[PDB]
């Protein structure tokens, strides 16, 4: 059960420093591979760079003059740094743990060998905007008068950029939530509603808070929702 | 050193599916297969040609020989729909790391699912804000394409309407959303309001009033 969560800002404007880290769970940094991922949007994926737990990197020569990857085994992360940053380097950015494989195909000592190396486990993702603009005001979808079945849920307008998570009941509620994709306004903001079905029957006595978490502004936001 | 993968690969479920990679003796090396479902992050599937990762299943089958690198999916299902990208480490490379473009797989025939529907109306706590925005969800349809019309007491409109794209939900249905701004003016003037969302030749409509 090896986890890697990615730590982003999630807006960054043009030409400063893009700065992530890559926090590793349930597992040790040591005598691995530590490797940066990037996809832009619609786009396919492409490798930044990867770090021994040593300390040695190798880069996308593509990338490679902006780019900085660096290690700390004390902490168990790895970071990423990117330079000079430009709209091309919009993208949801990954960290994966990258194995090193051997084949021997023949005598190891003639050489007749090669390593090659891949991706085991990855991140979650953390998207990455690059605007000028800067950085969300939630209201109660309440439950009217489905078939014993109702449905209850929050509208969250106005916030830039992406993304936002909902949680319902700190987490302890996860049937029948169902968070829709955000819409990109005309203005540019952002906007979703996540909505929960519960039961029409008892729907009183029962108390319902939707938890909003925008990282890009450090917002936690609860809202108690009833008819 | 360049991977070759065909943009999209169509398959009726049940049936096998067959994800190539060209290279130029490509058997010479190892290839590795990620999956990436739509708002997902990838997956290892396949590594070093033929290895299975923990927990992938055994309709998963990476092979490699020649000049192409394949994967196989058999008894493939609707879940299975992501883009799967090849992946190779050419040491002798100033690129060391070569993806694939990328492969879509898309799942042909599965079955015709009806739109949920539901309207919210602008919130009491909104109104105070002096905005106004009605809410239109659509959940659990397939095919994954909706028209959205907005109605104002039997009247079309155009003004103010933001609608998403379908998005595909776990449950292989798609989800969208659709909202209408107001003022409260707007919203307290009419006797109603309605969402129409037409889906495959039909529709259904759901109506909010004021109170």
């Amino acid at each position: 059960q090896v986890q890697l969560q990615e730590s982003g800002p999630g807006l960054v404007k043009p030409s400063e420093t893009l700065s992530l880290t890559c926090t590793v769970s349930g597992g040790s940094i040591s005598s691995y591979y530590w490797s940066w991922i990037r996809q832009p949007p619609g786009k396919g994926l492409e490798w930044i760079g990867y770090i021994y737990y040593s300390g040695s990197t190798n880069y996308n020569p593509s990338l490679k003059s902006r780019v900085t990857i660096s290690v700390d085994t004390s902490k168990n992360q790895f970071s990423l740094k990117l330079s000079s940053v430009t709209a091309a380097d919009t993208a949801v950015y990954y960290c994966a743990r990258t194995q090193q494989g051997k084949r021997i195909y023949g005598v190891v000592s003639f050489g007749d060998y090669y390593y090659y190396y891949y991706m085991d486990v990855w991140g979650k993702g953390t998207t990455v905007t690059v605007s000028s603009a800067s950085t969300p005001s939630v209201f109660p979808l309440a439950p009217s008068s489905s078939g014993g079945t109702a449905a209850l849920g929050c509208l969250v307008k106005d916030y830039f950029p992406e993304p936002v998570t909902v949680s319902w009941n700190s987490g302890a509620l996860t049937s029948g939530v169902h968070t829709f994709p955000a819409v990109l306004q005309s203005s540019g903001l952002y906007s979703l509603s996540s909505v929960v079905t519960v039961p029409s029957s008892s729907l009183g006595t029962q108390t319902y808070i939707c938890n909003v978490n925008h990282k890009p502004s450090n917002t936690k936001v609860d809202k108690r929702v009833e008819p | 050193y360049v991977l070759t993968q065909p943009p999209s690969v169509s398959v009726a479920p049940g049936q096998t599916a067959r994800i190539t990679c060209g290279g130029n003796n490509i058997g010479s090396k190892s290839v590795h297969w990620y999956q990436q479902k739509p708002g997902q992050a990838p997956v290892l599937v396949v590594y070093d040609d033929s290895d299975r990762p923990s927990g992938i299943p055994e309709r998963f089958s990476g092979s490699n020989s020649g000049n192409t690198a394949t994967l196989t999916i058999s008894r493939v299902e609707a879940g299975d729909e992501a883009d799967y990208y090849c992946q190779v480490w050419d040491s002798s490379s100033d690129h060391p790391w070569v993806f694939g473009g990328g492969t879509k797989l898309t799942v042909l025939g599965q079955p015709k699912a009806a739109p949920s529907v539901t309207l919210f109306p602008p919130s009491s706590e909104e109104l105070q804000a002096n905005k106004a925005t009605l809410v239109c969800l659509i959940s659990d349809f397939y095919p994954g394409a909706v028209t959205v019309a907005w109605k104002a007491d039997s009247s079309p409109v155009k003004a103010g309407v933001e609608t998403t794209t379908p998005s595909k939900q776990s449950n292989n249905k798609y989800a969208a959303s659709s909202y209408l701004s107001l003022t409260p003016e707007q919203w307290k003037s009419h006797r109603s309001y309605s969402c129409q969302v037409t889906h495959e030749g039909s529709t259904v409509e759901k109506t909010v009033a004021p109170t």
